């Protein structure tokens, strides 16, 4: 199928409060083909203990995955999701915004 | 409970 | 309410060495309950919901045997389809399949499905009559004639109307404390200035199950779609789902705007306004 770049949402499991334990999610969806690399970043650096869901797909056959880890938001730390896919000429970095 | 049906396409 | 069981299978070929990557996931409604991943060490169908863990050894053996057989079939099919389409040995290719059944609130069969794709495009699907096939191209047409001769649709119909519905009813009963519980959305509104004279109002629905939901903005009591943004429904990771819808408004006019939320868990739709 025509290559199709992932949609990316980066968000917390629970409404965020600085200092309070939470989960950081990166949901990638709508992509084809299925090979994809996803990292969660803290201040630009790869977070090591990240888990993901089992590959599944939507009615249109496009794929989705959730990547996640525990985290504690703070005023000072920048979190992001970094995604590579055949559609991207370089990794795409989407910063976590607690309001989205 | 999965399907046990697994015939080849061609 | 009404309920569904669905299985989602993906095989991805590995040019250069060995067998395809095969992943299978099973759902009741929007709850994952089993998985198989050919990359995992167990080589077994594994539980992903507490209410499936009570199934005995024979269940786990049988379900493992089924998905392993399908993984081999996919491997064969990836090869024969590559040949049909005169594709090189160099590229990776995919086969996907979704199948399953829907039952009503009385537990009676409503509908069955069994559809597949090659490289992300429809290949062959059983029609709603559970008798006929939809073949997207001439390779699939070849498959259609083969499977007509081999009574395959009859087998699938018998599975979908029988086994599928029977086991779905069983799961719904065994898992009733969560599967037959609706989690209405927890809703709230946030406000984000975008200038000194306009602001974004964002209407949130959190922690809901099932995933189906409708979020809409009204202005002065009629739906508004201009200057709005609706995000895709997304998993929270605890089995529930999230969504929001937003609108940009002139500052001071927030009281005109109401967010409306419809969900199976809400007997009447909810209305939110900015305080
Ligand atoms: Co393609
Ligand atoms: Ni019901
Ligand atoms: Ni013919």
């Amino acid at each position: 199928m025509i290559q199709r770049t992932p949609k990316i949402q980066v968000y917390s499991r629970h409404p965020a409060e600085n200092g309070k334990s939470n989960f950081l999610n990166c949901y990638v969806s709508g992509f084809h083909p299925s090979d994809i690399e996803v990292d969660l970043l803290k201040n630009g650096e790869r977070i090591e203990k990240v888990e993901h869901s089992d590959l599944s797909f939507s009615k249109d056959w496009s794929f989705y995955l959730l990547y996640y880890t525990e985290f504690t938001p703070t005023e000072k730390d920048e979190y992001a999701c970094r995604v590579n896919h055949v559609t991207l000429s370089q990794p795409k970095i989407v910063k976590w915004d607690r309001d989205m | 409970e999965t399907s046990p049906l697994t015939a080849e396409k061609l | 309410g009404s309920h569904s069981m669905r299985y989602f299978y993906t095989s991805v070929s590995r040019p250069g060495r060995g067998e395809p990557r095969f992943i299978a996931v099973g759902y009741v409604d929007d709850t994952q309950f089993v998985r198989f991943d050919s990359d995992a060490a167990s080589q077994r169908m594994e539980p992903r919901a507490p209410w499936i863990e009570q199934e005995g050894p024979e269940y786990w053996d049988r379900n493992t045997r089924n998905v392993k057989a399908q993984s081999q079939t996919d491997r064969v099919d990836l090869g024969t389809l590559r040949g049909y389409y005169n594709q090189s040995e160099a590229g990776s290719h995919t086969i996907q399949m979704m199948y399953g059944c829907d039952v009503g609130s009385d537990g009676r069969f409503l509908r069955g499905y069994r559809q597949d794709a090659y490289d992300g495009k429809d290949y062959i699907a059983l029609k709603e009559d559970l008798r006929s096939w939809t073949a997207a191209d001439m390779a699939a047409q070849t498959t259609k004639h083969k499977w007509e001769a081999a009574h395959v649709a009859e087998q699938w119909r018998a599975y979908l109307e029988g086994t599928c519905v029977e086991w779905l009813r069983r799961y719904l009963e065994n898992g009733k404390e969560t599967l037959q519980r609706t989690d209405a959305p927890k809703t709230h509104m946030t406000h984000h200035a975008v200038s000194d004279h306009e602001a974004t109002l964002r209407c949130w629905a959190l922690s809901f199950y099932p995933a189906e939901i409708t979020l809409t903005w009204q202005r002065d009591g009629e739906d508004q779609t201009q200057d709005t943004e609706l995000v895709e429904t997304r998993p929270a990771g605890d089995g529930t789902f999230q969504k929001w819808v937003a609108v940009v408004v002139p500052s001071g006019q927030e009281q005109r705007y109401t967010c409306h939320v419809q969900h199976e868990g809400l007997p009447k739709p909810l209305t939110l306004r900015w305080e």
